[PDB]
């Protein structure tokens, strides 16, 4: 057994952080106490799910889990919530003032003097592992912290342990959820000093789930508490493998030597389905072949691109739920005859498939229905190109202006700095271009 | 369409479909980054105080 | 825990300084002896923001009342909330300014400054963490004016890396009380230019006109005029004092608002506006409609004179937020060839639950837009007509200023209007 | 009050579409860089798809389908056909060819020649035609020897393809033509053919034996109006309406337009775009796409429809700019952003 330490990191990574750790606590039958009684090793063991949480003499069953914010408001939310009982106060760290947006302050001004403070703490944690797999860690790009701290860390990781793999779950910024106008800057900012060291990210585009959450959940404004519910879900399909029996994705190592076949390019689309509103009446429960088949429709992908102008370099097909193996490959015989699915010359054409028995687990009194099986698919496209774009034209229209840049400028960042994590997704973009286009 | 190895326990299974064969910054260097953009702001705030003594 | 530290200079700055605090103890529920007496949590959950808790559960504001005659302060003590005030906070000389920028910023000013500078590093020296400072001051004036400035320029030397907003009363001489307002104004701009994160321009004839025109007062008054800036600056402030979907302080709320150093000066808003049909509901789209209507507008400036560069708004009250979005997002994409398309969603909206006294639903504009270069245009015109022939220059060299100061006031704000107009094309 | 924005000062159609949406007071022309646009009039090349459908509370649309450059490039239409179950390699309607890259460069030079040999030998007609999209370049010939020799001297990938030896001529003149139909592809993947062709036909008798003078062969306006000597003789600009063209193959063949020609035409035209709908369909994209078609065909003296390419930004003409454009407004953009008969269009029932 080897042990995965999560990092949430910023107000997006913390919240999102929180509704993960609810739901690893249902799926996983951990009370919020953290009692667990179907551990019939009490204080100890080696399990799957030993991976993710740690065990006190007193039978407590503690995350493997982090959380910083140079500002104590999210996290007090935590301290007090419903699953206050689970963490130490060791692992809970708040700061005073935040980044207010600005890249610079949370990677120079305040990141300089709070990293050591985070290396602490992630160190005692990682002194209870015999055998660290490496990290996960949430945040988003458009907050100061979450953009600006995350890169001092991961810098600081690479080094302190070289030899851990580090996957990303990011949040790309949408105009709809955000009250900011620099978030271009950020995102790129921190992609350019974060590209090196980290082995795979997750992005999740507010945008995307903030449709999934009107459209299929019929939420007219879907609040945040909405999103971090549906984030986690599909969360929770990502790292199953991790914590559950299986041979699929059973290490971080094995999501690059799966999902990325160049360093570079590691930013696997996620898509999820099926989302069913919990409010209707009772929903016709879908099959195999269907729920396979909505992971090509672009409604459910968490970043909004067209899959079938792009070329897969690999796939992964996670389930949940009554699935056999006869359905899955008779469900993919039947999408190749009819979706558009071009891969690379230099990469086979095929799917790893995980099935897990149990089914999606829903929080009480949340918005998602009960379903008997889901999946969600992990596929390395081209087309996740359209949101480096996007970003990149977003960037050039304030940078041309040099608009807001004395606010980065001001915290002892280099205006050359700019120029550079640009020019860096200039090459980024040319990468993909340069394996999906002929 | 060639399923490849199929390993099954009790929570689930998994396998491999084929379709179609093919065709750092050091410890210290990330300190000068960090101390060089706090002697920036250390120098912009001097040319604001010797601006407000003035 | 982010504390704000209010400041008040002067007649205008105390006289609207004092409406302010009457508005929102009554939104908190703070009496005027400063006991609570609400019946919503909501209320206190970010009540020391702009308030001290004191033994006794009381609650007084984090407020320093500063004037160079005694008059208006002795006003405000005497007034509706004048008890709520921290005695001690009470700073004020008895020679006044008249009226006189060298007074306030050089000589009788400078008499008074250390003494208001003492309080203020007391009320920072209890502060969790200090967000930053706001001063109500008018720009006509000696003292909001001259020695408002001076406590600006001292505050950033002590405290330079926090925030520091105004809210400047611009002189116009249709609301006239001296002839050396110009002067004065021009004066100040200068040192917000350079010494302001951000300052909310209220123009007195916008205030005049939104009385005369929209309110159908015949003769308005400065009590008037200072309703209207309480209510605007109780907007403001809201997303400040109440949770709700941002909970930004100062310093985001600036970095969003200001992509330019020196072009930090905002044109505010409100609505409804109306005249005693007063109890009508005020449906969304009407709500929107006149926020952006330049007749709801505080700068006396055209917007579609100029562009846009930011724009914030919030809501308050319990109202549709889809059908909130809908309006906003039509407003934009029905008139954006006067938002600068260089800055992708620079139109922000955010809602609050608690609407203010006696209105089902209220929303607040803050345009930081290229148009206000009309306004020092106006300034700096009306100063350069008495310049030009050094008149009423007098009362200033008579305080040790010399003519240079005046020539290079004067440029800095062509400077200004310069600034902007390059953004505007 | 809708706003869209215009990216390609080039298109004639457009042009009058633009100049028609204003002329309604409820269409705002923004800039051409203003995001908050619901329609863009786009550009040919390089536009960018990307970046549509990610503006808060804005349904955008654009004038073109990402990826039907699939069935406008003449390399990639022979490919698309032969690798299409939906077309099949044994196409009936649509002329043998095959992709052919210069050698300073799959490629299908040895599959033509063994074509090529077996039509030599079999004393049939062998006379092809290479072509690239790169040209105004275009050559003639009955020898194999000369149509690779043609395009190893130039740099892009060309096609060659059988020439129809057996067109049917216009009388008087024996004269060769085109028909060009126009088709307009609305969100809905709802397949329109507008109501009005035209025959671009030459003004010079077809000569079967010299392919050197290419005047009489290629009924390009362009081409007849600068290097053939009886332009506008027949027609006004060489240029043939269905009006005319019908009441001559009454008093010629005894038969219709319709019966003889416009049949394999709608045909022609609803397999071309049943086959790619599946590839850049827009119905479940955050963005709407429609677009205007340009389908170029030839008919033989059996009356035998075969189809020579399709255009992917095609001009108008002049006598019909204002009902077609009027009918994109009308069922394309009105369509998904309405205003405050008898269609000039036919539509094409298909199965989604
Ligand atoms: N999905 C999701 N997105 C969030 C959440 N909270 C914030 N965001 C997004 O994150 C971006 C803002 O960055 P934050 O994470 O709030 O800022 P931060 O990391 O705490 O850094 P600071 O600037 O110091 O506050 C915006 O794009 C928000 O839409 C959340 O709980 N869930
Ligand atoms: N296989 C073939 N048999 C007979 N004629 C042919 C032919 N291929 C092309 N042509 C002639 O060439 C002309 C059109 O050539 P083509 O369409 O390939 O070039 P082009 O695309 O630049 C013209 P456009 O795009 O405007 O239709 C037609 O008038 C036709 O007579
Ligand atoms: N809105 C408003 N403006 C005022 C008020 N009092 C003065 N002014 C304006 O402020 C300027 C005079 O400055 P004043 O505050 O009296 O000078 P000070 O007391 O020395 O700071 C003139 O332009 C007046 O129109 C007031 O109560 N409300
Ligand atoms: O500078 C300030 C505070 C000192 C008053 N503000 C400008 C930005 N405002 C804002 C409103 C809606 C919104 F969505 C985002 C920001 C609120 C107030
Ligand atoms: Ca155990
Ligand atoms: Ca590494
Ligand atoms: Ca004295
Ligand atoms: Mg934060
Ligand atoms: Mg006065
Ligand atoms: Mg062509």
């Amino acid at each position: 057994m080897r042990e995965c330490i999560s990092i949430h990191v910023g107000q997006a990574g913390v919240q999102i952080g929180n509704a993960c750790w609810e739901l690893y606590c249902l799926e996983h039958g951990i009370q919020p106490d953290g009692q667990m009684p179907s551990d019939k090793t009490i204080g100890g063991g080696d399990d799957s799910f030993n991976t993710f949480f740690s065990e006190t003499g007193a039978g407590k069953h503690v995350p493997r889990a982090v959380f910083v914010d140079l500002e104590p408001t999210v996290i007090d939310e935590v301290r007090t919530g419903t699953y206050r009982q689970l963490f130490h106060p060791e692992q809970l760290i708040t700061g005073k003032e935040d980044a207010a947006n600005n890249y610079a302050r949370g990677h120079y001004t305040i990141g300089k003097e709070i990293i050591d403070l985070v290396l602490d703490r992630i160190r005692k944690l990682a002194d209870q592992c015999t055998g660290l797999q490496g990290f996960l860690v949430f945040h988003s790009f458009g907050g100061g912290t979450g953009s600006g701290f995350t890169s001092l860390l991961m810098e600081r990781l690479s080094v302190d342990y070289g030899k851990k793999s580090k996957l990303e779950f990011s949040i790309y910024p949408a105009p709809q959820v955000s009250t900011a106008v620099v978030e271009p800057y950020n995102s790129i900012l921190t992609t350019h000093t974060t590209l090196e060291h980290s082995d795979c990210a997750f992005m999740v585009d507010n945008e995307a789930i903030y449709d999934i959450c009107r459209r299929n959940l019929d939420i007219e404004r879907p609040t945040y508490t909405n999103l971090n519910r549906l984030i986690s879900q599909i969360v929770s399909s990502i790292t199953a493998s991790l914590r559950f029996d299986g041979a699929l994705n059973v290490d971080l190592t094995e999501f690059q030597t799966n999902l990325v076949p160049y360093p570079r390019i590691h930013f696997p689309l996620a898509t999820y389905a099926p989302v069913i509103s919990a409010e209707k009446a009772y929903h016709e429960q879908l099959s195999v072949a269907e729920i396979t088949n909505a992971c090509f429709e672009p409604a459910n992908q968490m970043v909004k691109c067209d899959p079938r102008h792009g070329k897969y370099m690999a796939c992964c097909l996670l389930y949940r739920g009554d699935v056999v193996p006869k359905d899955v490959n008779a469900a993919i015989a039947t999408i190749k005859t009819k979706r558009s699915i071009q891969f690379v010359d230099w990469c086979p054409t095929g799917f790893k498939v995980g099935i897990n028995y149990q089914p999606p687990t829903v929080v009480p009194g949340g918005d998602l229905a009960k379903v008997q099986r889901a999946v969600c698919m992990l596929s390395n496209t081209t087309a996740i190109a359209e949101a480096w774009a996007r970003l990149d034209h977003k960037f050039d229209l304030m940078y041309a202006k040099r608009a807001f840049v004395h606010w980065y400028v001001g915290e002892g960042m280099e205006e050359g700095e700019f120029s550079e994590a640009r020019e860096d997704m200039a090459a980024l973009e040319k990468d993909y271009e340069e394996v999906g286009v002929d | 369409m060639e399923v490849i190895e199929l390993n099954k326990c009790t929570s689930g299974q998994s396998f491999e479909v084929i379709l179609k064969p093919p065709s750092d910054p050091s410890l210290e260097e990330i300190q000068k980054k960090l101390e060089a953009a706090e002697e920036r702001r250390k120098y912009q705030e001097a040319e604001l105080l010797k601006h407000l003594a003035e | 825990m982010r504390e704000i530290v209010h400041i008040q200079a002067g007649q205008c700055g105390n006289q609207i300084g004092a409406k302010f605090w009457e508005v929102i103890s009554d939104e908190h529920g703070i009496d005027p002896t400063g006991s609570y007496h609400g019946d919503s949590d909501l209320q206190l959950e970010r009540i020391n923001v702009y308030y001290n808790e004191a033994t006794g559960n009381k609650y007084v504001p984090r407020a320093i009342l500063v004037d160079l005659e005694p008059g208006t302060m002795d006003s405000v003590r005497s007034g509706p909330f004048g008890q709520i005030f921290r005695p001690d906070n009470f700073v004020f000389g008895q020679s006044g300014a008249g009226n006189n920028w060298a007074k306030g910023h050089y000589t009788e000013g400078a008499e008074l400054v250390d003494s208001v500078l003492d309080v203020v590093r007391k009320e920072s020296e209890s502060c969790d963490c200090l967000q930053g400072f706001q001063l109500t001051h008018s720009l006509g004036g000696g003292t909001g004016s001259g020695m408002g400035t001076l406590l600006i320029s001292k505050i950033r030397e002590e405290y330079p890396d926090r925030i520091m907003n105004t809210f400047s009363v611009m002189p116009s001489p249709k609301v006239s009380d001296t002839v050396v307002e110009p002067y004065n104004a021009t004066l100040s701009v200068h040192q917000l230019v350079e010494n302001t994160d951000e300052t909310y321009c209220i123009d007195n004839e916008a205030l005049y006109d939104i009385c005369f025109r929209t309110l159908k007062l015949t003769t308005p008054t400065y009590g008037d005029l200072n309703h209207l800036v309480s209510a605007t600056m109780s907007g403001v402030t809201t997303c400040l004092r109440f949770p709700g979907q941002l909970n930004a302080d100062l310093r985001k709320l600036a970095v969003n608002m200001v992509p330019f150093p020196r072009l930090h000066f905002f044109m505010p808003g409100f609505a409804p506006l109306t005249s005693r049909q007063q109890y009508r509901a005020l449906t969304v789209p009407e709500l929107t409609q006149q926020m952006f209507d330049s007749k709801n507008m505080m700068a006396a400036c055209d917007p579609r004179h100029g562009r846009y560069l930011t724009v914030a708004a919030i809501f308050r009250g319990r109202m549709s937020m889809k059908e909130v979005d809908e309006q906003m997002l039509n407003v934009q994409n029905k008139n954006s060839s006067y938002f600068v398309e260089w800055i992708p969603n620079n139109v922000k909206t955010a809602v609050c639950d608690i609407p203010p006294r006696g209105l089902k639903m209220s929303a607040t504009f803050i345009g930081n837009s290229t148009a206000i270069q009309e306004l020092f245009k106006r300034i700096s015109e009306q100063f350069t007509a008495m310049f030009r022939r050094k008149a009423f220059l007098h009362w200033y060299t008579g305080e040790g200023m010399d003519e240079m100061e005046f020539t290079e006031a004067e440029s800095n704000m062509n400077d200004l209007v310069s600034e902007y107009q390059q953004y505007q094309d | 009050m809708y706003t869209f924005v215009v990216r390609d000062e080039n298109s004639s159609v457009y042009a009058e579409v633009s100049r028609l949406l204003l002329a309604t007071g409820q269409w705002k022309r923004l800039r051409k860089d203003n995001p908050r646009f619901n329609l863009m009039l786009g550009e040919r090349n390089r536009l960018p798809f990307g970046r549509l459908g990610h503006e808060p509370g804005l349904v955008q649309l654009v004038n073109y389908y990402r990826g039907a450059d699939k069935l406008c490039r003449k390399a990639s239409l022979v490919k698309l056909i032969k690798t299409s179950p939906e077309l099949s390699e044994s196409c009936t309607w649509f002329p043998e060819s095959y992709v052919i890259y210069p050698t300073n460069l799959t490629d299908e030079r040895e599959v033509f020649l063994a074509a090529y040999n077996r039509r030599r030998e079999g004393r049939e007609g062998n006379v092809w035609i290479a072509k690239s999209s790169a040209g105004a370049g275009i050559l003639i010939s009955s020898e194999a020897s000369e149509l690779l020799d043609f395009i190893d001297e130039q740099g892009q990938v060309h096609v060659i393809q059988k020439y129809l030896e057996k067109p049917l001529l216009l009388e008087p003149g024996h004269r060769k033509f085109d028909i060009r139909s126009w088709v307009l592809v609305d969100h809905l993947y709802n397949i329109y053919l507008y109501r009005e062709g035209v025959l671009r036909t030459s003004s010079e008798p077809y000569n079967s034996a010299n392919f050197q003078d290419k005047t009489c062969h290629l009924t390009n306006h362009c081409i007849q109006k600068e290097y053939s000597k009886n332009y506008g003789r027949y027609e006004e600009g060489n240029e043939m309406f269905f009006e005319e063209f019908n009441q001559y193959l009454m008093d010629a063949l005894n038969t219709t337009l319709e019966n003889s020609i416009l049949l394999q035409i709608k045909h022609i035209i609803r397999s071309c775009l049943m086959c790619i709908e599946p590839a850049i369909s827009t119905k479940h994209l955050h963005y709407q796409s429609f677009q205007l078609f340009g389908f170029d065909f030839m008919v033989d003296e059996e009356l035998k429809v075969w189809l020579i390419e399709v255009n992917g930004a095609p001009a108008c003409a002049q006598k019909l700019y204002a009902e077609l454009c009027q009918g994109i407004v009308d069922v394309a953009i009105s369509s998904v952003f309405p205003l405050a008969p008898t269609s000039i269009f036919i539509k094409l029932h298909h199965h989604h």
